[PDB]
């Protein structure tokens, strides 16, 4: 959702939050049923919630920031609540991501952010993070916490 | 030891009130302590049997 501001909220964007945060409870909702069904209690399913660190930063996005921000309401619900048995969360501020060239992300500005001292990645950079949640060290902190 | 068939003693777990207990008492303790259900195994006979060591409640069967 793209220069979409807060007078301009409107279909797409209601849709984009149930995609992006709505449908996601719905699906992890899902889950805890089918696992209990069965009485699986001790085979939890680690979610890796995409969140930003950039919640309203920018404008322009719809109700992306909203979306964002409320999946960080499944790191206390999961104390709260009666599903840890069955689902765990990883969250995973992703940053920026290199796309393929030119047009792709910011790709133009991003040797530029790089001189402030940040760091970029390549998609395959940021694959390797994500991949590091699924290792089994950060599996087993996940299911304490 | 000899007679071990499929449902052994689940005519008596359907009426009896006594069984039951017997029954849903041992078999929350196998599921807490051990990972498994001893009715599932009596009732279905499974060829293979997983347990899964995750989570907190795994660790501790996991120890046992």
């Amino acid at each position: 959702e793209q220069g979409i501001e807060l007078e301009h909220i409107d279909s797409k964007s209601e849709f984009a939050h149930r995609i992006m945060l709505t449908n996601i409870l719905r699906m992890m909702g899902c889950v805890k049923k089918q696992k209990s069904a069965r009485g699986i209690e001790t085979r939890p399913a680690q979610v890796i919630l995409p969140m930003s660190p950039n919640h309203g930063t920018f404008g322009g996005d719809g109700m992306y920031s909203e979306s964002k921000l409320s999946l960080e309401t499944l790191f206390n619900r999961w104390h709260s609540e009666s599903w840890a048995n069955q689902l765990t969360v990883c969250g995973a501020i992703i940053g920026w991501t290199r796309g393929t060239g030119l047009m792709s992300a910011n790709n133009i500005i991003a040797e530029g952010i790089e001189k402030m001292g940040v760091r970029t990645f390549s998609q395959k950079e940021m694959a390797f993070n994500l991949l590091g949640l699924l290792t089994p060290e950060v599996v087993e902190l996940c299911q304490k916490s | 030891q000899g007679s071990q068939e499929q449902g052994m003693g689940m005519d008596l777990y359907k009426t009896s009130k006594a069984a039951q207990d017997v029954w849903n008492r041992a078999d929350n303790h196998f599921k807490d302590t051990y990972g498994f259900s001893i009715l599932d195994i009596v009732i279905n006979n499974p060829v293979n049997l997983t347990i899964h060591f995750g989570g907190e409640k795994g660790k501790r069967i996991r120890e046992n």
